[PDB]
């Protein structure tokens, strides 16, 4: 039900999970990560979404049932409202603009490893209009880029 | 001025510099030199994590590992287990049990406990009995490393209950009827034992079954200089009481034609010691001299001579053999007179020749032990019996590959089972790495199977074994006129040929109708065909049948080349792979380290004969026709970070190979970026190797090119990370409300 694209993008993402590269997620890096990133899910919470699509049932889940997990009946433009969250999570003082102080601190809770120069750049490369931020529209630009 | 690897007469392999000239550290034929390893000294636990895999390199790797005592190596998820000839201590612990349950292959050190996980977890999660096929010679390990497959079983999956140890009493009642004395091993198995261990519907052990196949029938009249018959007929004449003695009329093997004759074979002991485990069965003195009863019958019926007395065409009994035939009827519970008609004359009375009944003493005495054996295989099944099962996990034990300077039927039909079992392995490791690949998010592997090899020998009509029938068939049956309808009918086959052309000068001299070559998957075998004819007939008349099957004897009546011993060979070989298709396969290759029984010694040519013969070079070859080298991401990190710019050792392992990768324009044909490893093609992991030692700093060039490539992808990791986070609380949110 994804593009090839879309998956392509989940299976970079899903080795923020996957930090020792075994190829399967457990409870613990799940709840791991949502939290790093500002949710609060219960252990049951996590228990009974995986348990769904665990067809082990040793309670680590792969990247296919990853995907699946993620899977649910979408409203129209709920994707949208999803992306426009997403974005929240980085632009934390809301103004509309991400600057490198707020990339750094979701870098830092993901424990990605880079120099102030680095999350600079990053900031830079985004920054088409060149106000030295990064707004919505340059964020979705960067996230579909090819 | 690469080292590579050359024959070595006593170690297979030496490292050096049509054919080519070596100089160690020599002509040699260029199909037998293989790249070796930069790092000698080096040791991984799947030889998948070398450069290249081949059969120098995967001896020289397991060879390292032995010194350290590491006997498990993997090739994928194939086992290669070293005998250490000594116990290495605690690595059967039962706490190392426990460290191995519920762990996917490879996140422990290789071990047979992992091969037997993995089994039982496919089992469970997959629905469907599974198969683990060992290989190897004798003194390899075998027997104790099927102990362990069954022992980590038990403790781990069983409910406190002890399936294992009640196999392992019973299994001395097996070694009685169905093991014997060879050339090359004084306690061979000469049947194939399938040793299941049953799972109710929620994966708990809940008994045992031991299938079995094949037993050799031949050695029952008959062995070679340094063979006997199987144990039981030798114990029981050294071992019985003057009393059992007495009734049946037992005494010194010799005195039996079918028990050819060694100082350290104490049958008097074993047979000591084999009452002694009859007993811990729950065997008690009736069955037990029921059993006996039979052997000596079959004893007393092979000592049955005959001769031409010219009575309007037939032959008739020696009178010296009227004793033999007493005790043979009364043993069997026959009417003397009934059996010596039977064993004389067919049935319209058909009167026999000398041969023809010596064929018919044989016949009854080969159909009579075999049921015996199949009777004696139902009690020890008894022993630990199950009311019903979901699956199993079976270990299948069978005599392997082998050839010797000569070569008879015996070998023809081993050999040619061997050739069915290694199509099996060849299908299932093809099977394995393509759902490996796909697994991976990665491709049809490349091989050509040795079905020509079979169709030479089981086709209809042409193959060899319908051929031999056909002889059997024919007024006169000549292995002669046998042998060159072989030839004449596989006229340019790849896989057979004329003695004279053997790569050996001791086959040279049999003449094209005395024999044929055969290329086998583990190499060429030259067969003297002589014989071949009468061995392929061991066809017992109704008549002589019937006359046993109405045996006063109640127990005897309870055991009960028209169709050649070829033949049922086949039938009987079709249902045991009927059997091994229907499960989910592995594989465990044993290796005996050298003749000695010697701790620390490795024979590398010898050692090197067994991979070969175990079908492990056949499966390396396949295995190029994929990617037969792969490595983690985390590994290829850590030995290549340090040619490359800082910036790039910032990364994560994953990154970092993707990163790596894109800098220098691998193609994605040769080189694959899975899930969790980077699958290399033949040759290219090597070719990495060099590209990430040249240049420093047009190298360092390249990484610039990737700049922005590295930003977006930074980006988009945690973009998306954030995105998938977002959807499970959305999710979480779902299965709430
Ligand atoms: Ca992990
Ligand atoms: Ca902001
Ligand atoms: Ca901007």
């Amino acid at each position: 039900q994804l593009t090839e694209e879309q998956i392509a993008e989940f299976k970079e993402a899903f080795s923020l999970f996957d930090k020792d590269g075994d190829g399967t997620i457990t409870t613990k890096e799940l709840g791991t990560v949502m939290r790093s990133l500002g949710q609060n899910p219960t252990e049951a919470e996590l228990q009974d979404m995986i348990n769904e699509v665990d067809a082990d049932g040793n309670g680590t889940i792969d990247f296919p049932e990853f995907l699946t997990m993620m899977a649910r009946k979408m409203k129209d433009t709920d994707s949208e409202e999803e992306i426009r969250e997403a974005f929240r999570v980085f632009d934390k003082d809301g103004n509309g603009f991400i600057s490198a102080a707020e990339l750094r601190h979701v870098m830092t809770n993901l424990g990605e490893k880079l120099t102030d120069e680095e999350v600079d750049e990053m900031i830079r490369e985004a920054d088409i209009d060149g106000d030295g931020q990064v707004n919505y529209e340059e964020f979705v630009t960067m996230m579909t880029s090819k | 001025g690469k080292p590579v690897w050359a024959p070595h007469p006593t170690d297979g392999f030496q490292v050096g510099n049509d054919s080519l000239t070596i100089e160690p550290l020599f002509l040699a034929l260029i199909n037998q030199v293989f790249p070796a390893e930069e790092d000698s000294k080096k040791d991984v636990e799947d030889n998948c994590s070398l450069m290249y895999l081949n059969e120098a390199t995967l001896l020289h790797n397991i060879k390292v590992r032995y010194s350290k005592d590491r006997i498990y190596t993997y090739v994928a998820n194939i086992l290669i287990a070293v005998n250490p000839y000594f116990d290495i201590p605690k690595i059967y612990s039962s706490e190392t049990i426990k460290s191995y349950q519920g762990k996917s292959l490879g996140t422990m050190p290789p071990h047979v406990f992992a091969i037997a996980d993995k089994a039982f977890r496919d089992m469970k999660v997959l629905k469907l009995s599974q198969s683990i096929i060992v290989s190897g010679e004798s003194g390899a390990g075998k027997t104790e490393n099927t102990k362990f497959v069954l022992r980590y079983l038990t403790e781990s999956y069983g409910t406190g209950q002890d399936i294992d140890d009640r196999i392992v009493e019973a299994n001395p009642l097996l070694e009685a009827f169905g093991n014997a004395k060879t050339v090359r091993n004084n306690n061979s198995s000469r049947f194939g034992k399938f040793v299941e261990i049953h799972f109710n519907e929620k994966s708990s052990v809940v008994g045992g079954f031991v299938s079995h196949y094949l037993l050799e029938k031949s050695r029952i009249c008959v062995q070679g200089k340094e063979e006997r018959n199987y144990h039981i007929f030798y114990r029981l004449c050294a071992g019985a009481s003057e009393d059992i003695r007495e009734r049946l009329h037992l005494s010194s093997p010799d005195n039996f034609r079918y028990l050819n004759r060694d100082p350290l074979l104490d049958d008097h002991g074993d047979f000591i010691r084999m009452c002694t485990a009859m007993k811990k069965i729950g065997l008690d003195d009736e069955e037990k001299l029921d059993l006996f009863r039979v052997v000596a019958g079959v004893l007393h019926l092979g000592n049955i001579d005959f001769e031409e007395a010219g009575s309007t065409s037939g032959c008739n009994l020696k009178n010296k053999s009227t004793q033999a035939l007493e005790y043979c009827a009364e043993l069997l519970g026959l009417d003397q007179d009934d059996l010596r008609v039977s064993l004389t004359t067919r049935v319209i009375k058909v009167p026999l020749k000398v041969e023809q009944a010596n064929n018919a003493r044989d016949a009854l005495a080969k159909t009579v032990y075999s049921h015996l054996f199949d009777h004696v295989v139902n009690r020890v099944n008894q022993c630990f019996p199950f009311e019903t099962s979901s699956y199993f996990i079976g270990v299948l034990d069978i005599a392997g590959f082998e050839y010797f300077e000569h070569n008879s039927f015996e070998q023809f039909c081993i050999n040619y089972c061997n050739e069915k079992l290694q199509q099996f392995f060849n299908e299932r490791i093809l099977k394995e790495e393509q759902e490996l690949y796909q697994k991976e998010g990665l491709n049809e592997v490349h091989y050509v199977d040795n079905q020509d090899c079979i169709d030479l020998i089981e086709a209809r009509l042409v193959g060899i074994l319908d051929i031999l029938d056909e002889e059997n068939r024919l007024p006169q049956p000549s292995d002669q006129h046998f042998t060159s309808a072989v030839h004449q009918k596989h006229k340019d086959h790849f896989r057979l040929s004329i003695p004279r052309k053997s790569k050996l000068a001791i086959h040279r001299n049999i003449r094209d109708d005395e024999g044929f070559i055969i290329r086998h998957f583990a190499g060429a075998v030259c067969y003297e065909t002589t014989q071949f004819v009468e061995k392929n007939n061991d066809a017992l008349h109704m008549s002589l049948e019937s006359l046993i099957c109405e045996s006063r004897d109640k127990f005897i009546r309870e055991l009960f080349s028209f169709i050649s011993v070829g033949n049922k060979f086949k039938t009987q070989l079709n249902l045991l792979l009927d059997k091994l298709r229907s499960t989910g396969a592995s594989f465990i290759r044993c290796i005996k380290p050298n003749l000695k029984m010697t701790s620390h010694h490795f024979e590398g040519a010898q050692i090197l004969s067994q991979l070969q013969c175990s079908g492990m070079v056949s499966v390396l070859d396949l295995m190029q026709g994929g990617f037969p080298s792969r490595a983690s991401f985390h590994e290829l990190y850590n030995m290549y970070k340090k040619y490359m710019p800082d910036k790039l050792a910032r990364l994560d392992p994953r990154l970092f190979c993707k990163a790596l990768f894109k800098a220098l324009g691998l193609n994605e044909i040769d080189y694959k970026f899975g899930l969790t490893k980077v699958f290399f093609r033949p040759g290219k992991f090597a070719e990495f190797d060099q590209i990430m030692k040249s240049d420093p700093d047009h190298l360092a060039e390249l990484v610039k090119r990737v700049n922005h490539w590295l930003i977006c992808s930074r980006w988009k990791k945690v973009q998306w990370c954030s995105l998938s986070v977002i959807k499970l609380k959305n999710k979480i949110k779902y299965r709430a409300e």
